[PDB]
């Protein structure tokens, strides 16, 4: 545990990278996470929404 | 059927022409829920029930 000044900076970076990454997997009140499954099953019109 | 003893159909292992439903002039009623009606032949599903 001496280096974990530098450590603790990269683990942050690295944890920020990740939920980033992970933020994508939420559709957020959506049908569906994925654009192009909406892309796909939709109409404009709703596929807007 | 009934509907309180409504008749429940499993459709699978075919190939299935929305086409000719969506364009039928006999449907006075046709409301879809999640997907859109011209997008249905361009979808494969699974666990299609009538």
């Amino acid at each position: 545990s001496a280096l974990g000044k530098l450590q603790d900076v990269v683990n942050q970076n690295a944890q920020a990278l990740n939920t980033l990454v992970k933020q994508l997997s939420s559709n957020f009140g959506a049908i569906s996470s994925v654009l192009n499954d909406i892309l796909s099953r939709l109409d404009p019109p709703e596929a807007e929404v | 059927a009934s509907v309180y003893a409504w008749n429940r159909k499993r459709i699978s292992n075919c190939v299935a022409d929305y086409s000719v439903l969506y364009n039928s002039a006999s449907f006075s009623t046709f409301k879809c829920y999640g997907v859109s009606p011209t997008k249905l032949n361009d979808l494969c599903f699974t666990n299609v029930y009538a």
